[PDB]
RNA sequence: UUUGGUGCCCAUGUCGCUGUGGAAACACCUGGUUCCAUUUCGAACCCAGCAGUUAAGCACAGUGGAGCCGAAUGUAGCUGUUUCAGUGAGAAUAGGAAAGCACCAAGC
RNA sequence: CGGUCGCCUCCUAAAAGGUAACGGAGGCGUACAAAGGUACCUUCAGUACGGUUGGAAAUCGUAUGUAGAGUGUAAUGGUGUAAGGGUGCUUGACUGUGAGACAUACAGGUCGAACAGGUGAGAAAUCAGGUCAUAGUGAUCCGGUGGUCCAGUAUGGAAUGG
RNA sequence: UGGAGGUAAAGCUACUGAAUGUAUGAUGGCGCCACCUAGGCGUACUGAAUACAAUUAAACUCUGAAUGCCAUUUAUUUUA
């Protein structure tokens, strides 16, 4: 991506003077946005998984490996040994594919975006944002499942504080209140 | 007056395995022999000691038997057979 | 009627009094205490009957300690009824007393009252109490 | 990995107002989508 | 979860136990440990505890990490072997995967006379 | 007792060499294994015999 | 002697905190076109190279915070004979403790 | 009269083994073509934080946590790079044996180095004669089934046996 | 002299149960309000978890003997 060379250039020198980091990469990096789609009706509408699936592999490029429960419960009518979600983790070129497409087409695409930021970062540097809505994402036909639901998108960072990966995001413009 | 009696329900036992250390420290001993019957590894194996469908202890070569206290804290129990090692 | 709420075994061998003082052997919550001179098994029942007579003869600021506590129960086979059969039920609730174990304490009240209120715990008990202080 | 029925080709997407043709890998057609909002066309991004 | 390197450990410390356990003929056991750069190679004796002979890219002066080099390298501590008159050894990984440049190292040292 | 024990035999002699077990109930198709025999001093194929 | 690798050991070897370091090496790192790989991701495994790097890891100095170890005296249980001679714990405590023993390759 | 009768686990059982009572608690008369064999890779439960449906608790990411997780089962013992989980290839859940031992009144039971034949995994070293281990079992007689280099009541067969 | 063990004893912040007091306190009961559902301020009181101090056990053990058992070394004795 040119943008990644922008990012490259960009993040360097700005995150290098705000807080006189000693070595060029000292500055925080991205790794990986892992994506959750996972859904309990395949207990029952096993059908309805398999479509799911299929639109995870449309929205990213990699096919969703569908994850199983450690546990059963009676009232949920989970059983072990069952597969109930899947999960993609994206990495190198792939990765930052999606989240430029996922800020500038999908995201403010979504219905109401007043945002939410400061009250995401889980005290370890990462960040969730809890989509509403698969509809909004671009990569999906209007038939699909039943049911609709949204989106578990998650980041992390190569740092552990908090105010770094708030900085991280700053410099990459993610568009939340006030970060 | 008898009154009569409550019935017992569990008069039950099994036959006692005879486990338990078979040779002792600084005997002699021949391939092939028991050395330790356990349930479940109480004793390690070490050099020319092998183990068995009963995890049971065995040599594998001549020589004198000897235990060593191993592992975390002194815990953990290995058996070896120093062989003879006459060498003239 | 103190009793465990729950036990494990319903049944169990019944625990030893002969030997010296494991535990509870010296005053560390109150300063006075009455500790005992011959162990015994004593019962549930008769630590009700001395605390109910002590805390009687109390007063308005008083305050107490109880250390011993009937953790072992014991059997008794029905009457009229010939060895065999399997053990009994088990029936009551005995606290294993040593010799030298501490077993009341009170404190928060003049001197005089105090003597008065362990003698009166210890006349409604088995074992020969006598009268110990606490340590500075 | 690779050997997939879905490629990742870098399509182009164009938007209203500002045009904005953003160059993003997808499995759709091979031409020029056009995008109603994108990040530029929204009120929070940029304008108060 | 950690890093490769202890990830190596990890795997080499099995590697060891198993052929502690069944390596009943006392045969020189030939340890090579693959680094990003270079690869060397020591041949260690567990009975006595102590390393017989030992060969590495640093001894042979080459700009390895290289399928050409782990070649020459295995030829080397193979020479080594023959002179001390030990043929029959065992050959472990550091904890890599068997393959590639470890793969080029321990066919070197076959075609030489070693025994493994 | 519960009778879950099966019988394997050579398919070149037809002699019945091994004694095992098997799960009707569970595993319905015929075991259709590899075993040394006797008579034909050789690796060969056992099938299930009734 | 120092660095790197490894075996023996299995916390007086740990967890953590504060600083210093790289010549060679150790490492992150640069890419997936080759061998090889993901229950999906060149993350890992495997390749071919050292541009950048001392955050890490790693190695040194300090740190008695957590964890660990723990003397002597005394005591409980034991063996005898005594109603006293040995044997001597557990707990608690002063306190120690920032690992140790060998082999190899390089500048030394 | 009621209860029990065989085998396995713990305590009583007094720190080798053994030790009874109509003493105190429980189980078994199996399960697995994978839960076996091998090569490779991999490591808890729970809890804290952050996240649509989704809720105290389904799944995800990070951290913490030294076993409270798993190991088909009743307990005991063992085992956290293991004996637990996943994948690939396979059937050693082999044939003929078996020095030496444990424990035993006998009958029986338990472990097994090593040899020959032909295989499976693996680069190879090595491992594989069923499973983490201990319950899952019944003598003799009689008759039935398959194979067979033995017999076949004068001889050749057959019957009937071995 | 070497070794196996887990009893007596001891300990329960080293587990499993049982269990006392003090302090901070989830929790409910109890109210009084507002609100019909999200709740709030005190609780004659119940009591999770943590800290301090103290307890109990054949089927509890982070520990832990003596005696006894096996073998070997030396001396002596008996042909069992
Ligand atoms: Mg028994
Ligand atoms: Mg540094
Ligand atoms: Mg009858
Ligand atoms: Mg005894
Ligand atoms: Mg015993
Ligand atoms: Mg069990
Ligand atoms: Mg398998
Ligand atoms: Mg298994
Ligand atoms: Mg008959
Ligand atoms: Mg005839
Ligand atoms: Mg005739
Ligand atoms: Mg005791
Ligand atoms: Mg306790
Ligand atoms: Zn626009
Ligand atoms: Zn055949």
């Amino acid at each position: 991506n040119n943008l990644k060379a922008h990012y490259q250039k960009t993040i360097a020198k700005e995150l290098q003077k705000s807080f006189a980091f000693s070595s060029i990469m000292q500055v925080p990096r991205l790794e990986k946005i892992v994506i959750n789609m996972g859904v309990g009706d395949a207990i029952r509408d096993s059908k309805f998984l398999e479509s799911a699936l299929n639109e995870l592999h449309l929205i990213s490029g990699q096919k969703p490996v569908a994850t199983k429960a450690k546990n059963a419960i009676s009232t949920y009518k989970l059983r072990a040994g069952q597969l109930i979600g899947c999960k993609v983790t994206l990495r190198g070129e792939r990765m930052w594919a999606f989240l430029e497409k996922l800020i500038y087409v999908a995201l403010p695409r979504v219905r109401d975006f007043r945002g939410l930021s400061l009250k995401s970062f889980d005290g370890r540097g990462n960040y969730t944002i809890g989509i509403k809505e698969q509809i909004i994402f671009p990569e999906i036909v209007y038939d699909d499942i039943k049911r609709i639901r949204g989106f578990d998108v998650t980041l992390v960072t190569s740092t552990n504080k908090d105010s770094e990966a708030l900085a991280l995001l700053r410099a990459l413009n993610l568009p939340l209140v006030k970060g | 007056s008898k009154k009569g009696v409550g019935s017992t329900k569990n008069g039950r036992d099994s036959h006692a395995k005879r486990l338990g250390a078979k040779k002792a420290d600084g005997q002699m001993i021949r391939t092939g022999q028991i050395i330790y019957r356990q349930r479940g590894t109480r004793v390690y194996p070490g050099v020319n000691v092998g183990l068995g469908s009963d995890d049971t202890l065995f040599a594998l070569s001549d020589g004198l038997v000897k235990y060593q206290k191993f592992g975390p804290k002194q815990g953990k129990t290995r058996v070896s057979v120093v062989k003879h090692k006459l060498d003239a | 009627m103190l009793q465990p709420k729950r036990t494990k075994y319903r049944k169990p061998h019944n625990v030893s009094y002969e030997g010296k003082a494991k535990g509870n052997s010296y005053v560390a919550f109150g300063e006075y205490g009455l500790v005992a001179t011959k162990g015994n098994w004593i019962d549930a029942r008769a630590i009700e009957s001395a605390r109910i007579a002590i805390s009687k003869c109390l007063g308005k600021t008083g305050k107490m300690w109880i250390r011993i506590f009937p953790h072992m129960s014991k059997t008794k086979k029905p009457l009229e009824v010939r060895m065999g059969s399997g053990k009994g039920n088990p029936e009551f609730w005995v606290a294993v007393v040593k010799q030298g174990t501490v077993m009341f304490e009170v404190a928060n009240i003049p001197e005089s009252q105090m003597i008065k209120a362990l003698t009166r715990a210890g006349h409604k008990l088995p074992v020969t109490w006598k009268i110990l202080k606490r340590e500075e | 990995k690779k050997d997939f029925h879905f490629p990742s080709q870098s399509v182009s997407f164009k938007c209203a107002s500002c045009s904005n043709s953003f160059t993003i890998e997808s499995t759709l057609k091979q031409k020029e989508i056009t995008i109603d909002i994108c990040g530029k066309c929204h009120p929070f991004y940029i304008g108060e | 979860m950690k890093t490769r390197t202890e990830q190596r450990r990890l795997r080499h410390k099995r590697i060891v136990k198993k052929i502690r356990a069944t390596n009943h003929d006392n045969r020189v056991v030939l340890m090579v440990i693959k680094s990003l750069n270079h690869i060397s190679v020591q041949a260690w004796d567990f009975s006595q505890n102590i390393v017989l002979a030992s060969s590495s890219s640093l001894a042979l002066k080459l700009k390895n990490g290289n399928k050409d080099n782990a070649k020459l390298v295995g030829q080397d501590i193979a020479d080594k072997l023959v002179k001390l008159k030990l043929t029959n050894v065992v050959f472990d990984t550091g904890g890599s995967k068997y393959h590639g440049r470890i793969a080029a190292l321990a066919e070197a040292a076959r075609e030489r006379g070693l025994n493994f | 007792a519960v009778k879950r024990s099966t019988r394997l035999g050579c398919n070149d002699c037809r002699e019945i060499n091994y004694l095992t077990f098997k799960n009707v109930k569970k595993n319905p198709e015929k075991l259709a294994l590899n075993k040394f025999c006797s008579r034909c001093r050789k690796v060969v194929v056992h099938k299930e015999v009734k």
